[PDB]
RNA sequence: GUUUGACCUCAAAUCAGGUAGGAGUACCCGCUGAAUAUCAAUAAGCGGAGGAAAAGAAACCAACCGGGAUUGCCUUAGUAACGCGAGUGAAGCGGCAAAAGCUCAAAUUUGAAAUCUGGUACCUUCGGUGCCCGAGUUGUAAUUUGGAGAGGG
RNA sequence: GUUCUUUGUAAAGUGCCUUCGAAGAGUCGAGUUGUUUGGAUGCAGCUCUAAGUGGGUGGUUCCAUCUAAAGCUAA
RNA sequence: AUGGUGAA
């Protein structure tokens, strides 16, 4: 009945109406509920790599600078 | 002002009358 | 929060900044005079007392002039342009102190000028040179 | 339910904001001469309190302007009008002496 | 000025001149497409006095709107989601009929360099002016919102949620009064 | 051990390529093989790619010098809200009434005690 | 959270309490009794110049 | 003119310079919204922002010898008022925290669209200048926002 | 504090005399229908649609206070 | 009751 999902691959594709129950797949927005707290937690930021936000914070600390150290 | 009723007036008679004032 | 024990797991570490002590200090920037007698152990109205100045002027809510004359003392620490002045001795030559002729000057009193600002310019160019 | 633990917490932090506007503002005693007003509502006119600012009338009258006024920090209120001679020599009085105790340094 | 003229030949909605004005606009809106761009507003007085100028940075837009959630404020709603990239500041009425009433909308362009360096207009700039109409901030959005001062708005006078939250809240001090 | 980046830095376009590919034929014959010179011809090739890499973008930024609107690999990174929110002399920007103003009736400094 | 943790106490009380404390330090068996090794002060109250 | 030009309108370009989705969501704003009075402008749902958001300088509050932006707290007060039944429930005045006012439409710069976007070459590059291009006259700059204000002496 | 520049018959303020002296319409408002309020207000589909010494809010002949139908603004 | 899941 399902299958694998490219945006998320919880196996939860439904073959027939073409769509993910889990992550909402095709549609832009993914798919979640206040009532589903432990769903959102799931899916939450942070459960992933964060290869981008996790330099954010030490960016910001020193003012976004450019450059390079003058030795 | 003299103006502001000289133009109240000009747009009186440019717009005549409406046509619930036509009744009178 | 997820987010909060993924940044304590990871390595990257955390961008600490320690400016608590900072929130109690503030160094005055608006006046060299008082920076000098100001005394960070007291307080704003203590140390405005001491330089002797007013930290409030209403009625302030629940209970309670060596440095000034300083202050005192700070207190006591326009011309023509070359072409305006040509334009005055151009008129000043062609009707001398005869303020009402130069008034009605066509050719030289280009701009309609009172006789009012015509004479304290020609008095102010005098002054200036002669 | 909302318990006020901060309270002296919030103390502080507005005690840390006027010193850090004394360090800003410190020549100037960070406020602005408020005048004498008289309440309606009879159970407290009897009480006489400081108002918003001093009116366009009241300050004309202190020898200033209210542009200048404010510049020298004099609250101007160009809402309130005037109806008792009292209030107004008060006002004007208090505009004297606060122009004669207030020092203003060069510009230069 | 002129624009007096316009605004008390305006005061007149129904005279003859202005019908037949209004009978021929908005057939001739009738031909074109729900939401299009307009090369200049049809009452430039209103648009002035509303803060529209013709300058490289604002853009007018025509809506029309099913008669019968405010119709400006669905128009303007709908101007500001096709318009993502421009800021709606406000919109004024130019015609009606039996079946549709139409609504004009000045926009204008945060991007371009003369909003920008526009110091009366570069205020909406900021990002905290995002979808005004979406917020309800515009002039028919605080309007129907009840925004204004005196007994008449005491229940609506700035949030109407907010006020439920005051008096439903329960305020406990370190020492109880 | 391996190659230091403050040597590689004058070296030409061409001698870093040979270099390049001389430390790619090395690490292919060592493959085979199968040693810790393998960590270091393989530090040695990342550190040469990025010496060309920076000689690449310096060229790039060189050619682009001064001229307004340069390719967005090399704007600022800062953050997306900071390309908005607009700039020092944007915000600084004030209508010639209120400057007028402003030097009418500036701000004074003073003090109330006589 | 709302549970109560500080205690309304009347300023009068308070004063007398402080006053209560004050006055006990000056009998010596009193401050004996309290576990401070007072035997061998010069004097109670102990009075220091300022210099101290 | 059995032609050639001014515009206005409408399309297209792998055109140059730009922005929009979405994520997160404790707080903010709007819409919708249950289990005739009550749970209720709650629960859930959708859309839109920031470090705060909204509101904000009265077609205000008061009937006083009057107060004078908005916002939060105590008080007003469990009062007025209502549903007079269970129950809901304000607001002025008063004290406190912090205070800042402004910008357009409106009456001719007409003795000079004096305004602004973009391209180009430089410099002291979050920008400035010479030139060009285009927008603007169906109004871009200064002068006025009721506290009045404007032409003159 | 230190150093170069200003300028151009350039821009403002003070008191007096003089001649003038604009103000957000399908908007206010009434009617009706849905909706909210403990407020009878406000919100909302639609017929009509207001005036400039005018209009809104309050009471015993009216007297008191502002000038809505645009917008920005830290605490 | 609100929001979703699969099932002809
Ligand atoms: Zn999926």
């Amino acid at each position: 009945s399902h299958t694998l999902c490219n945006r998320c691959g919880r196996r939860s594709f439904h073959v027939q109406k073409k769509t993910c129950s889990s992550c909402g797949y095709p549609a832009a927005k993914t798919r979640s509920y206040n009532w589903g707290a432990k769903a959102k937690r799931r899916h939450t930021t942070g459960t992933g790599r964060m290869r981008y936000l996790k330099h954010v914070s030490r960016r910001f600390k020193n003012g976004f600078q450019t450059g390079s150290a003058s030795k | 002002s003299n103006r502001t009723k000289f133009v109240r007036s000009l747009v009186r008679e440019i717009a005549g009358l409406s046509p619930y004032e036509r009744r009178l | 929060s997820v987010r909060k024990r993924k940044m304590n797991r990871s390595s990257v570490g955390k961008a600490t900044r320690r400016n608590k002590d900072k929130q109690r200090k503030i160094n005055i920037q608006s006046n060299p005079i008082i920076a000098a007698n100001w005394d960070y152990s007291l307080t704003m109205a203590q140390n405005y007392k001491k330089l002797g100045l007013r930290a409030k002027l209403q009625t302030p809510a629940g209970g309670k002039e060596t440095e000034v004359v300083k202050k005192l003392e700070e207190l006591a620490s326009r011309s023509q342009s070359e072409r305006e002045e040509e334009w005055l001795e151009k008129l000043y030559k062609k009707h001398g102190d005869d303020y009402k002729k130069m008034f009605f000057d066509k050719k030289l009193n280009i701009y309609q000028q009172s006789e009012g600002d015509l004479k304290r310019r020609l008095l102010r160019w005098k002054k200036r040179n002669g | 339910v909302k318990v006020h633990f901060d309270q002296a917490g919030k103390k502080v932090s507005r005690r840390n904001a006027r010193a850090t506007r004394a360090a800003k503002i410190a020549p100037r005693p960070l406020d602005l001469l408020r005048p004498v007003v008289r309440a309606p509502t009879v159970k407290y006119n009897r009480k006489v309190r400081a108002g918003r600012g001093f009116t366009l009338a009241e300050v004309k009258a202190a020898g200033l302007t209210a542009a200048y006024a404010r510049t020298i920090g004099i609250a101007v209120d160009h809402r309130r009008q005037n109806r008792n001679q009292e209030i107004f020599d008060a006002n004007v009085q208090r505009l004297k002496e606060y122009q004669s105790k207030i020092i203003v340094f060069p510009r230069n | 000025g002129a624009y007096k003229y316009l605004e008390e030949l305006q005061r007149k909605k129904q005279s003859d001149v202005l019908r037949f004005l209004q009978r021929v606009r908005v057939w001739e809106y009738r031909q074109k497409n729900v939401i299009h761009r307009a090369a200049r507003p049809t009452r430039p007085d209103k648009a002035r006095r509303l803060g529209y100028k013709a300058k490289q940075g604002f853009v007018i837009y025509r809506v029309r709107v099913r008669r019968g959630r405010s119709l400006r404020a669905t128009a303007e709603e709908r101007v500001g989601r096709r318009a993502a990239n421009l800021r709606v500041l406000n919109s004024y009425w130019v015609n009606q009929d039996s079946t549709y009433k139409y609504f004009e909308v000045i926009l204008v362009d945060p991007q371009h360099k003369a909003i920008r360096r526009d110091a009366r207009y570069n205020w909406i700039c900021d990002p905290v002016h995002k979808h005004r109409e979406a917020r309800g901030l515009t002039a028919t959005g605080k309007k129907s919102r009840g925004i204004n001062k005196g007994h008449k708005f005491n229940n609506t006078k700035a949030g109407r949620r907010k006020t439920w939250k005051r008096q439903n809240t329960l305020s406990l001090w370190r020492y109880r009064k | 051990a391996g190659v230091k980046a403050y040597e590689l830095r004058t070296k030409s376009k061409e001698q870093l390529a040979s270099q390049l590919v001389d430390l790619k034929k090395e690490l292919a014959e060592l493959k085979v093989q199968k040693l810790p010179k393998i960590k270091t011809v393989r530090k040695s090739i990342a550190c040469v790619l990025t010496v060309i890499n920076e000689q690449q973008r310096e060229a790039v930024r060189q050619l682009y010098k001064g001229k307004k609107y340069q390719p967005k690999d090399l704007r600022a990174k800062k953050t997306r809200a900071l390309r908005r929110a607009l700039t020092k002399f944007e915000a600084s920007q004030v209508t010639e009434k209120q400057r007028k103003k402003q030097i009418a009736f500036p701000q004074r400094k003073y003090a109330i005690k006589a | 959270t709302w549970r109560k943790w500080n205690v309304k106490v009347n300023h009068n009380e308070k004063r007398y309490a402080t006053a209560s404390a004050i006055a006990a330090t000056a009998v010596a068996s009193l401050v004996l009794a309290r576990g401070h090794r007072v035997e061998k002060i010069p004097e109670i109250p102990l009075v220091v110049s300022t210099d101290l």
